[PDB]
């Protein structure tokens, strides 16, 4: 038939259309989740080493103790963004860590032990298959 | 009458609000600094000129290239860091755009504004000592004293242990037993307000051009009510 | 002269009947301006928008440089048109909430002005993603981070709710929409200056234009709600022109001289101080509540301790303005002529300021009380125009 | 449902009137679809334009980074989207082009339709700056040097002629106007991709708008001449809709398969390969002759051995299109019905395409001899205007 | 009939006229360079596999890498000059957007694309012994294919003297001495052609596509004309 | 008058707003003359030595010669837009100075004498009042 041919057609143009504008505009995809995975070979890190990485921006860190706030208890991995709080700087690494802007010291747990921040370094959301870490 | 309470009401209450909450807020508690009024006339006109003929702004030029570009870059007026000296190219800093600082409204063919890009690549990008120690780069004071008045400029320099508990800046101006510090600052200060601030002649132009704009359109609204008032008698 | 124009575009035909028959109502109040301020302060941005698109640059490192340097210092009359271009974005959300407030108040949404009321909901709604993006584009301190708190509100929505937490990565407007995917980077900004300046302006010339078509094809309604004594009583018209043409043209004129007494004399407010520093993403300013026209539905949300619910609130609280002219159903129509509505719309009023005030103060606990109980007497506008509906159905 | 938007906008009642009983002409030829080919291309050119300001970046170092990796390889679509750019300019230049020549065959210029034409040949020059402006924005090599040699056309103006030698820094377009003066730079650059995006395009909204309604308002020219037979002879008219509704529905797709064949499979000469170097200004490449629809006028230049008398006759050429309604006085209308008419506007459109095609080729001194021959021609079509006025106001 | 003369002639004269205006023009006599067919395939598929699994565009990648990265930087991809090894950071690449290369369709996480501005003047503006020597910065073969094409790529290198007289780019690979030199030019121009040109995969979608379009462009607008054909008969 | 006052006054305001939008959309000036001036002071310079200078772009030469196209007789100072001709290099000084790019020798008058370029170094307009060269 035609005068329904020309709606169904109609509305396939549109849809395609739209689909083109949609994928070009609204559509950071593939390139956005940069980076979801985050691989971070925990097998190479050795005790007392953290790395700098980034895990849904900058910045990462991924610490590796072996012995002894406090979310997780003794597993040996996690990860931290690392950015220092009442200002913003990044602490570098060595038990506390601090960052040379103001002095703000935090233990490799991540906590504040003698603070110009008031608060600690916040832990990100992260998994563990095996070696690797999100 | 009821519609003059009306009236007094839905535009008492309109102005009560956009006032309180287009300026003075009073229910906002931000801090205040005030310049210490032992000059309190060094930053109120830094085109003020001084012996030698040099005005208070290029005093604070050279007192900041010479004291505080060593950690600060001031762009927008061509200010880099000194290391090297000058950060910037060496060898060509023309053929990067790199282009000539025409602020208001003079162009100064002697400083030259590099993009943030180009600069921050070819200079600190091989991080000197400044990240590394620091930890902190020191920003950019380009638009600093815009973002945060003459009164936390001069009260955060030569005491930045007041404002901030913690900062390895330094000193750098210490008094109590410096008689000439706050005048430093001042300049510095005066320096800064200069970049941002237009010049006397040029800051002028600007307040008559308000007024003659303001009193343009209240003069045109109200001939435009007149005329309307004289032409509604010819029509009833 | 003109004749020889007349002849050929029929432009005085046009004229008397556009503005010589209109017939406008003759007892139209004040806040009728509201919508010729708005059409004047849209004129406004796009005019002052076209000179700011020749020097803004929409690079990360570029940006902040343009406006700040480039704009306000190199260009000669830079400072004056980013002035009024950000003196004219308060003006226009603020005149464009007046407009739909005390069009609120003379029930401008009843039939047959039903779609009126949607086309204007569809122009507020463009209006704060015009207005909410093309305050990112300044790339400075406190603009970057009100874009990031503001677009992490949607994320909220993610949040497990006490039931079906599958909405995790449903509507995850954080990494497609606005926020560009776990960063704002150059391809982000170039997108969001993008819609801003081309994007978002034609959809609102287009819903504008819709939106004057269909308050001329509905008639104006006047504010006694008769609406009409049409093809009888004379003396009750007095035609547009130039009644009307030059009531509007003075008021035009003095809303003018009170919109550049902002842009010359104060504009501390508009361009705030704190917004003058780039923009770093490690740095976070301490309070960073959004711009004061979403402020209003900042304190709603915020102060419901849950997250999720929050984000519904926010949400039917937009939506509500939406479905407005569907949920009050009544033969009456202004409030001058309903003595129960007039009572809740006063309450609306007051607290639908007294969240916008209170959006702007850091979030205590007595601050989240006060929210609360301002939040509740705003949705009591929304739950009640139904019982008034009925009451007055009964009269 | 849809009566309940009838009842609130009157859809019904504007569609019953203005395309049910329009009451178009019969007999309209062809040639008359160009005009709403011409507005689907604008739209094209509009839609495809709000996608690539997403991506483009107009910085000198950024600029064809941005149109050449970004828009192309980095986006998904990207690429034919700067396809669907690269061809809807030819497509609307050769549009306008046929469009105004067969409106000239059957002299649609005459009376009432004398603003008409004006409003269009303002079109036409508005055009021709937002495809010339647009054309820098990729910075490829020939981009910026096509650029450079049709801005430093107006400087011939400048060259003394041979009295009154005065010109210089009279007129000065090219350091006042766009070259920036004496160097091409990031705010050089910045501005025409203002201009180009945004300013250029809302003058041209609105002139389409003008001209739409102009030609409403003047009725649309029947290619016999006659002009009418209104109020009398029916089977003349048939109304607009589905007449002529559907057979311009039916051109629209047609065209636009032809558009999409350049899009997807032949655009080696849109994008012409020669254009994705980056421009660098101190290598000039060989033959830097402007765009084609520059290159009419292009060949009348640099033909007269001298550059002030060939600037003079590049813009006499332009004006005499504006004054083509007054210039020629006629009772009769078509050229159907002008049997002299039709002879100058074949020798007209012959030395038209001439002129074109002779300004892509190298400028050998026959080449000049034949730009030479050609010009005389397309001016004698303009000076026999009066003269077949003159002879036909006598029957 | 004279209404055909005139629609053969306005319409035949148009045809010709955007004919010889849009492709083939036949007056313009602008030279051709050809591929010197002794292959004639390395080019046509660069992402045909080889030994070790290898492709050409990826043996071209790493040749041009080895033997032609030392002047010229093909951005877009990643490569750089080799002084230094790599020219861009040295130290952190990543922070300067810096972003991958992200082609068609798939992004290469090794590789970074740095702005134009950024490089060369982190690079070049230290102007090493390449402007100073040759005299001419070798640009960049980034965007070269799409402008010169394989016949001109493939010319120009292995006897930059045929095409252009004096230029001191050198041979580099001389032929009628060395057997391999011509598979070697190849591999690199199927490189270069990589680079601008989307795979087999994504090349053929685009094809599928276009044809589709275009049907469904002619097939609405016939059924829009047959619509219309036997509407106009329920009316006359 | 009023009816004639609003005119006046309309017509006013609408100039004013008009020289803004030019004086900002339209002017480059101040900064676009850079440089008609372009001050090359000739007492510095020694004989057989050229200066690398910009004279409305870049770039312009600056040769001094005491004894010997030929545009011009002996002045012993003047100015060539130095930019090699058949590829666009420039050419480095030293009689002949020339572009290392494919070979193309100059004259220190600007011709050429053994041609990869087909033509020489244009002169660019200059003006000489005293010690100076514009
Ligand atoms: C140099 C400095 C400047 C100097 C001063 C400038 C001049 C100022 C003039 C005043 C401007 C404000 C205008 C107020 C409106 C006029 C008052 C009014 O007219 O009252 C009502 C107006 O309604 C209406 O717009 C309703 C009123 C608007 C509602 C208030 C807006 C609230 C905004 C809140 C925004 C956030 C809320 C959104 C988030 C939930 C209607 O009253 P009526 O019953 O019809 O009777 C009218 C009388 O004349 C009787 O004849
Ligand atoms: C896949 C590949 C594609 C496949 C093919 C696609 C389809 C092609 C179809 C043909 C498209 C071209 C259309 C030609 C116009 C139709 C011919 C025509 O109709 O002829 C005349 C048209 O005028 C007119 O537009 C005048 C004609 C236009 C003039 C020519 C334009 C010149 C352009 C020059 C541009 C540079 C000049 C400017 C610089 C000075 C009018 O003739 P009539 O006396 O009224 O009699 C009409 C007959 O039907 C008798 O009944
Ligand atoms: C610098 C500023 C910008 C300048 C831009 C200029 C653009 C346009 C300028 C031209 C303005 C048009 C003025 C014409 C006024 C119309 C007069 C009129 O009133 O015309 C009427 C009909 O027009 C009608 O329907 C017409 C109504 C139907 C269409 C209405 C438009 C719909 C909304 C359009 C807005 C944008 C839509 C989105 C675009 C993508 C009357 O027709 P009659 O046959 O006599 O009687 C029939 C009855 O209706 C009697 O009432
Ligand atoms: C041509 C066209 C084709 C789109 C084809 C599409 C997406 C195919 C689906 C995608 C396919 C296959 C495969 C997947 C796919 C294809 C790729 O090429 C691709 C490339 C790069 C990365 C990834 C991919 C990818 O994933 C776009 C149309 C042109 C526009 C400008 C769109 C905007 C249109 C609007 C806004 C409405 C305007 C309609 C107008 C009123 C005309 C009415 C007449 C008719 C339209 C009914
Ligand atoms: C406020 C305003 C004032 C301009 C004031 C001017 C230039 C004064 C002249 C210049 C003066 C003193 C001194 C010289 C001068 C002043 C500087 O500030 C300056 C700054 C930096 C460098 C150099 C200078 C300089 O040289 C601009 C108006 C706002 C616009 C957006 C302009 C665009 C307007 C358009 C397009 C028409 C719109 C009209 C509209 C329909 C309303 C109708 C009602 C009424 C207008 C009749
Ligand atoms: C020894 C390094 C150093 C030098 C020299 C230095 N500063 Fe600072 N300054 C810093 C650092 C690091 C910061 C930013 C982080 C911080 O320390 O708070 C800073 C911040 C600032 C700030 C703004 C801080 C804020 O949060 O608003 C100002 C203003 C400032 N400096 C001014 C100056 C002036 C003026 C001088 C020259 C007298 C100067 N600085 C010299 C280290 C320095
Ligand atoms: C010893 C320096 C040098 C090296 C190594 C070199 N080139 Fe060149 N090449 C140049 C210079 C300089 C230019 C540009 C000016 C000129 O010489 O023509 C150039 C230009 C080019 C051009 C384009 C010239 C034009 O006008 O279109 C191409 C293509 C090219 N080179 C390819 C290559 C390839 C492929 C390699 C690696 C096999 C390579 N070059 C290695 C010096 C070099
Ligand atoms: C129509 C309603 C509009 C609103 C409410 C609006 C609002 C805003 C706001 C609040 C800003 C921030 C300015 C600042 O904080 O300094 C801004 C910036 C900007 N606007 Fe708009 N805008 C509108 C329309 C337009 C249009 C039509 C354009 C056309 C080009 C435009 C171009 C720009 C540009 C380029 C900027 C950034 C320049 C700058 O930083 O000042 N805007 N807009
Ligand atoms: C750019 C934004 C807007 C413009 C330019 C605009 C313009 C106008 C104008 C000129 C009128 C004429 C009647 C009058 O002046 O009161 C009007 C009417 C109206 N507008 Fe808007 N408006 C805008 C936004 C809105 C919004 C956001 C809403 C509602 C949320 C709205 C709702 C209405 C209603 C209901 C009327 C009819 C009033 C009545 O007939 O009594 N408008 N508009
Ligand atoms: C309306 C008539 C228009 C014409 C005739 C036209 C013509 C052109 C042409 C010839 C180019 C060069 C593209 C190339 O060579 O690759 C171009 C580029 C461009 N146009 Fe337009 N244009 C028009 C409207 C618009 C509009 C409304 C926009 C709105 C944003 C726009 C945005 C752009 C942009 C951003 C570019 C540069 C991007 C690129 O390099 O592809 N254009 N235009
Ligand atoms: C974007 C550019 C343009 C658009 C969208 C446009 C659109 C239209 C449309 C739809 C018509 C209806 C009648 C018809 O289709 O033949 C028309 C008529 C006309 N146009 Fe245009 N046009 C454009 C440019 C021009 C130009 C550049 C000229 C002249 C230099 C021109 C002159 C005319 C004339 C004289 C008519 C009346 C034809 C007649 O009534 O017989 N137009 N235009
Ligand atoms: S940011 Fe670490 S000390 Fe203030
Ligand atoms: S550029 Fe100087 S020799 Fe070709």
């Amino acid at each position: 038939f035609i005068s329904i041919g020309i709606g169904a057609l109609g509305a396939v143009g549109g849809l395609g259309a739209l689909y083109a504008l949609v994928r070009v505009m609204l559509e950071p995809s593939e390139i956005a989740a940069l980076g979801a995975k985050t691989e971070i070979d925990v097998s190479k890190i050795q005790p007392m080493q953290v790395r700098v990485t980034s895990w849904k921006g900058k910045t990462l860190f991924a610490i590796r103790l072996p012995k002894d706030y406090e979310i997780l208890k003794g597993h040996d991995v996690f990860a931290l963004v690392g950015v220092c709080t009442h200002l913003g700087c990044i602490p570098l690494w060595k038990p506390v860590f601090h960052c040379p802007c103001h002095g703000g010291l935090y233990t490799p747990y991540g906590d504040v032990i003698g603070g110009p921040p008031p608060r600690p370094l916040f832990i990100p959301p992260q998994k563990l298959e095996g070696n690797k870490l999100i | 009458t009821w519609g003059l309470i009306k009236t007094i009401f839905f535009a008492g209450s309109t102005l009560v609000f956009f006032f309180l909450l287009w300026f003075y807020n009073p229910f906002k508690h931000v801090e205040h600094y005030e310049v210490d009024e032992e000059v309190k006339a060094i930053i109120d006109n830094p085109w003020k000129k001084t012996e030698s003929g040099k005005t208070i702004a290029e005093e604070g030029r050279e007192l900041f290239i010479a004291s505080c570009s060593s950690c600060h870059s001031l762009r927008y007026d061509g200010i880099y860091i000194m290391s090297v000296a000058a950060n910037p190219k060496w060898k060509n800093i023309e053929k990067t755009s790199g282009r000539p600082v025409y602020r208001f409204g003079t162009l100064y063919k002697d400083r030259f504004f590099v993009p943030k890009d180009v600069y921050e690549a070819f200079a600190h990008d091989d991080i000197q000592g400044l990240k590394a120690s620091l930890g902190q780069v020191p920003p950019d004071l380009s638009s600093m004293y815009l973002a945060r008045g003459e009164g936390y400029l001069y009260q955060f320099i030569l005491n930045p242990q007041k404002v901030l508990p913690g900062t390895t800046m330094p000193q750098l101006f210490n008094p109590q037993f410096d008689p000439q510090a706050k005048e430093k600052v001042a300049k510095i200060v005066a320096y800064m307000k200069s970049v941002n601030t237009p010049p006397p002649k040029e800051s002028a132009k600007r307040t008559v051009m308000g007024v003659i704009v303001i009193a343009y359109f209240i003069v045109m609204g109200l001939l435009l009510w007149k005329y309307r008032e004289n032409l509604l008698k010819r029509l009833g | 002269i003109v004749d020889w124009i007349d002849e050929r575009a029929h432009v005085r035909e046009i004229y008397r009947t556009q503005m010589v028959e209109y017939k406008v109502a003759k007892n139209l109040t004040f806040p009728y301006v509201f919508g010729i301020l708005a059409l004047v302060t849209f004129a406004i941005q796009i005019i002052s928008g076209m000179v700011l698109i020749l020097y803004y640059k929409p690079s990360i490192a570029d940006a902040f440089d343009s406006a700040t340097y480039s704009i306000m210092g190199e260009i000669p009359f830079g400072w004056l048109f980013r002035h009024i271009h950000a003196t004219g974005a308060n003006f226009f959300m603020a005149i464009v909430y007046l407009h739909m407030f005390t069009g609120i108040y003379y029930n401008a949404y009843k039939r047959p002005r039903e779609l009126v009321w949607i086309v204007g909901w569809l122009i507020y709604f463009v209006l704060i993603l015009t207005a909410l993006s093309g305050y990112l584009l300044p790339w400075g301190q406190l603009s970057y981070w009100g874009f990031i708190v503001t677009t992490e509100i949607p994320g909220s929505l993610a949040d497990a709710p006490i039931l079906k937490p599958i909405f995790k990565a449903i509507a995850e407007t954080i990494v497609l929409w606005m926020k560009g995917g776990y960063v704002v980077t150059d391809v982000t900004l170039g997108r969001v200056f993008g819609s801003h300046v081309l994007i978002y302006p034609l959809i609102l010339l287009a819903l504008v234009g819709i939106h004057l078509y269909l308050v001329r094809a509905a008639g104006i309604s006047n504010p006694e709600g008769i609406e009409y004594d049409k093809k009888k009583n004379p003396d009750k018209f007095v035609p547009f022109h130039p009644y009307m043409t030059l009531k509007e043209g003075a008021y035009v004129m003095w809303y003018l001289a009170v919109f550049f007494f902002f842009v010359f004399f104060h504009i501390s407010h508009f361009l705030p101080p704190e917004n003058f520093e780039p923009a770093n993403p490690l740095k976070t300013p301490a309070h960073i509540a959004p711009e004061w026209y979403l402020l209003g539905y900042y304190e709603v949300f915020r102060s419901i301790p849950s997250k999720f619910w929050g984000f519904v609130a926010f949400n039917a609280l937009l939506l509500l303005l939406l479905l407005l002219p569907f949920l009050d159903f009544s033969p009456l129509k202004s409030a001058r002529r309903r003595p129960l509505f007039f009572v809740m719309f006063v309450i609306f009023m007051i607290s639908s300021m007294a969240l916008t005030i209170l959006g702007t103060m850091p979030p205590t606990p007595q601050n989240a009380k006060l929210g609360l109980i301002f939040a509740a007497l705003v949705f009591a506008f929304f739950i009640s125009l139904p019982i008034i509906s009925f009451i007055e159905y009964g009269w």
